[PDB]
This record gives structure tokens, C-alpha cells and sequence, in this order.
């Protein structure tokens, strides 16, 4: 769609969970589209800067994560179409992943790159 | 499983090639002409090429009419063998970590390294540590 497809280039971040990245307009408006009721993103900004971080690179236009292998290698074939990432480097703090498990949320580490 | 291809581009216009075609996509979606491509990978470290998942050279190669950016590696697609479906998503270590070390490229401190204190929000401003080196202002005039 046309709402989570980027704006503009400048001032964007990317989720931690399913790696959305967009732009900050939209994360202060719409949100993270793929996981809202079990983050509460929408009408707020500090949780923004709380779980959604800058520190990503590697950009992907995925478009059919039924089929396609990177969806499988990256995990995200239960999620929207959009534009997603490849390694997003940060951890959530130990108050908000406690009830995600809680609540049937498996909270994985997408940071595929390696150290060193 | 689907095939990965590389096309030329220009050198320091990545994003906004990705956004565009993202665009295209979205734009051309519901009609009679749609894109059969899967998906791009425009990955940061590289400069100067991006490439484009897609079962057969024709796709892509119909896929890619009419923008004025890719006109140049039009004429050629290169295949890459199926090890390299792996290698390009790779990162090595974005780059933004409180209580680490930098270096810098401007100012005076050239060719130093430093160390980062405290990181602004706002993404406009960021802390360094750093030593002195002036001459507490005794040899200049
Ligand atoms: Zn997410």
C-alpha cells in the first residue's frame, strides 16, 4: 500500500521484531502495521525511540514473502508486504519482552550479521 | 526456488532507485501489466550496482522500461551462480552504539580516534571524547 511505503529518505528507523522500516512521520501516525495490538506503537512517540531503532542498514523490497527465499532465510513470510531490512543491531529493553512471551510472542534476534 | 540477477546502475543512487521502483510497483500493480519481480537487495557497503530477484532474464528485462536510471545496464544481465544467494545479506560489523569508538574525518582531530559518551535523540547532534591537542594559545599570534 501507500502507507507503509517511505516518504521521504531522511529521518527513518526500523522495527526490531519484524524489521519494518519506514519513515518517522509514519511511525508516529500509522505505526508498526505488522505487529500494532501486541506493541501499542500508534499515538505515541517515546515508545518509538524505545523499541524502534536507528542503528540498521541493508535495505529489501519485499513484495511476495509466500514465495520468495529470502523471506524464508529472513523469517518474515507471515508478514505484509513493505519494505524490510537485513540486520537491525539493538535489543529491547527487560520490561517490554517480558510480556511479549506472556502473551504468545516469540521475540527472536534479527540481527543476522556477524561480529568480527 | 527463484534466481537472483544483477543490473548496473549509477554510483551513489541506491535508495532513491529502490524507492522508485517500489513506486512503479506499487503504481502498476492492479493493471494489465503488472511486475513479476520478487524482490532487491541494495545492500550498503557496495556503491555503483544493485540487483533483483526474478526467475527469468525476460522479467526483469521488461520490467525495467521506461526509467531513465537504469538505462545503462540495460543491454546486459549477468546471472550469479546459486552459492552467491547467501553471501550478499551478510553484514560485518548501523554503527551506532553508546560507549564505543569512532573516528573522525573533518575539524582537526583528523585521522584520531575517539570515543562516544551520549547520543541525542533527535539524530542531529552525538557526544565524543576526545584529548586536546591546541597549544593553550602560546605559539600562535
Ligand atoms: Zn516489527
Amino acid at each position: 500500500a501507500l502507507e507503509t511505503v517511505p516518504k521521504d529518505l531522511r529521518h527513518l528507523r526500523a522495527c526490531l521484531l519484524c524489521s519494518l522500516v519506514k519513515t518517522i512521520d509514519q511511525f508516529e501516525y500509522d505505526g508498526c502495521d505488522n505487529c500494532d495490538a501486541y506493541l501499542q506503537m500508534k499515538g505515541n512517540r517515546e515508545m518509538v525511540y524505545d523499541c524502534t531503532s536507528s542503528s540498521f542498514d541493508g535495505i529489501i523490497a519485499m513484495m511476495s514473502p509466500e514465495d520468495s527465499w529470502v523471506s524464508k532465510w529472513q523469517r518474515v513470510s507471515n508478514f505484509k508486504p513493505g519494505v524490510y531490512a537485513v540486520s537491525v543491531t539493538g535489543r529491547l529493553p527487560q520490561g517490554i519482552v517480558r510480556e511479549l512471551k506472556s502473551r504468545g510472542v516469540a521475540y527472536k534476534s534479527r540481527d543476522t550479521a556477524i561480529k568480527t | 526456488d527463484p534466481n537472483l540477477w544483477t543490473v548496473k546502475c549509477k554510483i551513489g543512487e541506491e535508495r532513491a532507485t529502490a524507492i522508485s521502483l517500489m513506486r512503479k510497483f506499487i503504481a502498476y500493480q492492479f493493471t494489465d501489466t503488472p511486475l513479476q519481480i520478487k524482490s532487491v537487495v541494495a545492500p550498503e557497503h557496495v556503491k555503483g550496482y544493485i540487483y533483483v530477484e526474478a526467475y527469468k532474464q525476460t522479467h526483469v528485462k521488461q520490467a525495467i522500461e521506461g526509467v531513465g536510471n537504469l538505462r545503462l545496464g540495460y543491454w546486459n544481465q549477468q546471472m550469479v551462480p546459486i552459492k552467491e544467494m547467501t553471501d550478499v545479506l551478510k553484514v560485518v560489523k548501523a554503527n551506532l552504539k553508546p560507549k564505543s569508538w569512532v573516528r573522525l574525518k573533518r575539524g582537526i582531530y583528523k585521522d584520531d580516534i575517539a570515543q562516544v559518551d551520549y547520543v541525542e535523540p533527535s539524530q542531529n547532534t552525538i557526544s565524543l571524547k576526545m584529548i586536546p591537542r591546541i597549544d593553550y594559545d602560546r605559539i600562535k599570534a
